[PDB]
């Protein structure tokens, strides 16, 4: 809008039906993805979800709370526990509302759970194939040699 | 709670419970069945952005010299993709990784 | 369109024009100096004059060519008549920043008619996966020299 | 409950038929015959070809 | 997923061994192929778990074993349909697969 | 022996260079692999980092 914060509060939190409840079943889960957009050649992924993480019910933006609608409708929980994974765990670069920028493997799917009071998980199929800094499609330096131009998504909120 | 007579099963009562003041993203496959008037719009960040990254890959060839001629060491750590070109003759492209040294003159 | 769109890639036919960088010695004093060496193009410098005669026989890199930010690449094309996702440039835009674009992208939606929540078949975006494969250089293409540079546009150096 | 991909890209031609695979997840394709003389094949999709 | 105590509890796992008949947590299981798994379901000697292929399976625990068996067991890429790559969230066509369901027998 | 911790105490850790950041460059991480040597054929890694645990 004209300012982040009051974006957060104006947007609460949604179910949305994913097939994935633990893969035990299929039901409305609190988590799915919406859109995952990916350009980037640090092979960062921007996830757009339901659930609103880094946002409280009180209306305000709190790094501590994450406030999820599901059949339980809108309720609290505390960030103790946000997991990423192709098919295991991604390096969550930054997170703020539906937006969540992590840093990712290879995969055929891409996964969005937690442990903490959701306790569930939301599967659906991304590809992620290499596109990885400079030349060599092996991410991780060694060191520092020589400085190369990239794109990546920002952990700055606009 | 309220009493409606005269009554049956089935779509005569169909029962969905509702929310009021969310807005949803688009989204492949969700429920977004309700329609209303009330919407916004909300600011997209994270933008794609240059940045620099610092890197560092293997040792470039040795080079070894004769008469007329020029003679490259390929030397690698781990796999490093080299390419062999020309501009200062005819055209040529070539890509391959060289992950084990191999000479080429 | 996504967020790549700001920056690679944009397509151009190319016809250069020839500007040369000349170093004038008289002995005496060391300067270089940018003219055009097109038309007949007087300059004095240390007042001597100079009058540069027009540039022929001259090679030129550029034909279709594509500009990516990633390195140059001589490609051929046909514009506006791209689509589905079995090429590379599926997506046509008019400019930079257009409201219209020609593509056939087709992704099929069908009725529900399972307790779920849409079935869909989806052929998704062949820009992606050709991102990879690449054309050939153009910066490998020169008989002699050609540096070609990606953000003014140019080839320094073809002798 | 699963997506199986869609029928691909038709291209005709005179009393031919020409498809555009796409390239999307390993998926198998089988091309046969059932009229004239029994032939099949079997290959992995995951490239951009196009087959006659 | 069985207390002792006859009584269900899917936080609890029950051994008995040079300790005698003590619990353990379930939230400290831990099943390794070469990556983590999903329980899918508990009852008696058995557990369910969809796990992703491995050329062996080890089961591990430390709330007070702080040990482990493996074996040799392996499970390679056999996932569902003449296509690959599941897609449970969407639909298209229904398939024949085979599983072990989640009832309680 | 008996001085294997008075000798870990005065070669303390230091904060030094790590190429990966997050991956943003290069930058003084309190954890840095210094080198990883491997030569087990049961897997085993025998890491050396600045911190000691």
């Amino acid at each position: 809008s004209v300012a982040h914060f009051e974006a957060y509060k104006a947007t609460r939190p949604y179910i949305g039906w994913c097939a994935d409840c633990g893969l035990a079943g299929s039901c409305p889960s609190p988590v799915s993805i919406e859109h995952v957009w990916s350009d980037a050649d640090d092979g960062v992924l921007k996830i757009q979800v339901s659930m609103q993480i880094g946002i409280a019910k009180s209306n305000t933006i709190n790094h501590a709370k994450i406030r999820y609608m599901g059949a339980n409708g809108v309720q609290e929980a505390e960030r103790s526990t946000l997991s990423v994974s192709t098919t295991a765990p991604c390096d969550i670069l930054a997170t703020m509302g539906h937006f969540i920028l992590a840093r990712c493997r290879p995969g055929s799917q891409v996964e969005v759970s937690l442990s903490t009071d959701p306790k569930l998980l939301c599967r659906t199929p991304f590809s992620h194939k290499p596109r990885f800094i400079g030349n060599e499609k092996s991410p991780a330096p060694t060191g520092h040699k020589t400085r190369i131009p990239c794109k990546t998504y920002s952990h700055q909120t606009d | 709670k309220i009493t409606l007579f005269n009554c049956d099963t089935a779509p005569k009562c169909i029962t969905y419970a509702v929310d009021n003041t969310v807005w949803q993203y688009n989204s492949q496959y969700v429920p977004r069945s309700e329609v209303t008037e009330v919407k916004g719009k909300i600011h997209v960040p994270f933008p794609l952005t240059d940045s620099t990254c610092a890197v560092s890959v293997a040792p470039e060839p040795q080079v070894t010299y004769r008469l007329g001629e020029v003679e490259f060491h390929f030397h690698p750590m781990y796999p490093t993709l080299f390419s062999i070109r020309s501009l200062g003759k005819d055209p040529s492209h070539s890509q391959e990784w060289i992950d084990t040294p191999m000479s080429k003159t | 369109r996504g967020e790549s769109c700001e920056a690679d890639a944009i397509a151009y036919q190319v016809t250069a024009s020839l500007k040369a960088q000349v170093m004038i010695s008289i002995g005496e004093l060391n300067q270089t100096v940018d003219v055009f060496v097109n038309g007949d193009s007087p300059a004095r410098i240390q007042q001597s004059k100079f009058i540069l005669g027009p540039i022929s026989s001259a090679w030129s890199p550029f034909d279709k060519v594509i500009v990516y930010r990633d390195e140059v690449y001589n490609e051929d094309y046909a514009p506006y008549g791209s689509g589905q996702a079995g090429r590379f440039g599926d997506i046509q835009s008019r400019t930079v920043n257009s409201t219209d674009v020609y593509a056939n992208t087709n992704l099929k939606l069908k009725r529900p008619a399972s307790g779920n929540v849409v079935p869909y078949t989806q052929t998704p975006s062949g820009f992606s996966y050709w991102k990879k494969e690449k054309g050939v250089p153009l910066n490998r293409n020169a008989p002699f020299g050609c540096i070609i540079k990606v953000n003014p546009v140019r080839a320094e150096n073809c002798v």
